[PDB]
């Protein structure tokens, strides 16, 4: 497995080739590469941050195709398994849930969800009716319900 | 008669050690690590293979050469720097 | 023998409170001009005054 390797000497054209396989424009591809340059140190596995950042932006950009065809979400997961030389489906879900917490409070991640504020206005004001990160999102439960029916 | 080589070695592990050692010496103001310190790790690792009469340096001799340079650089600083570098570089010293 | 060898005298701090007294002892017995070389007998006299920051 590629996620078990620690301290990998990644180049500058590796993240570009990996982002082109998921059909991503040049605007969202440069933001993922720039996030790795500033976070070169203070990491355990470089493959866990790259895989967690590419799959996080895939559901935001391709949000119009996931709602119409539920098979797009099940296909985008098996593709990353062959590139990472892994066979466990739990490692892919555990990787996209750790990088999302670190990118939940940035600037480039906010403009990506707007083009493709309602939740950040309650955390700073100290509201008791804010969206707690405990339960599963409503848009995620509808995808799993259709995946078990096919 | 016996000359050990550096075949089949973790090239990515040596690059991560020098990257974390040079980043800690700048923020703390310690001794700057140039390129001469990187070649000293291979010299100590080659000497460990000669003590075992082996012609190849395995992963056991590489982990012992890094601890020698780390112990010689951490103890060569101040008191506040010795108590800080011993906690960040404790992963490379404590081998599995 | 324990009644003549000595005078018999006469007869729970928090973690954050313990560390605050340690940093206050350094700022009151050391000059602030050399603080950028360690963290980056003067104890026999009166301590010096420092700032909150």
């Amino acid at each position: 497995s590629l996620l078990v390797k620690k301290y990998c000497k990644m180049t500058t054209e590796e993240i570009i080739r990996l982002c082109n396989d998921f059909e991503l424009p040049r605007e969202v591809a440069y933001k993922i590469v720039d996030e790795y340059n500033i976070n070169a140190s203070r990491l355990v596995c470089p493959w866990q941050l790259v895989c967690g950042l590419v799959l996080n932006c895939t559901f935001i950009v391709f949000n119009e195709r996931r709602r119409k065809d539920p098979r797009i979400d099940h296909f985008i997961v098996s593709k990353m398994c062959s590139l990472m030389l892994t066979s466990k489906v739990d490692d892919v879900i555990e990787c996209v849930k750790l990088v999302k917490e670190l990118i939940i409070g940035e600037k480039w991640f906010r403009d990506l969800q707007i083009r493709y504020y309602d939740e950040i206005i309650f955390r700073k004001l100290g509201s008791m009716l804010q969206t707690t990160n405990i339960l599963v999102t409503d848009d995620q439960y509808n995808i799993w319900k259709k995946r078990i029916e096919m | 008669k016996i000359y050990p080589k550096l075949h089949q070695m973790d090239m990515d592990k040596v690059s991560r050690v020098y990257a974390d050692l040079r980043r800690e010496s700048i923020s703390t103001g310690s001794f700057p690590i140039t390129v001469r310190h990187l070649e000293s790790i291979l010299r100590i690792a080659e000497s460990f293979a000669k003590m075992r009469l082996s012609e190849f340096v395995s992963s056991y001799d590489l982990d012992r050469a890094i601890k020698v340079v780390v112990d010689s650089f951490v103890d060569a600083q101040k008191v506040s720097v010795r108590r800080q570098l011993r906690r960040s570089f404790a992963i490379y010293t404590l081998g599995h | 023998i324990k009644l003549f060898l000595s005078t018999d005298d006469n007869l729970d701090l928090s973690i954050i409170s313990k560390y605050l007294l340690i940093a206050s002892y350094i700022c009151s017995y050391l000059e602030p001009r050399y603080d950028a070389s360690i963290f980056s007998n003067p104890r026999y006299l009166q301590p010096s005054l420092f700032a909150i920051e």
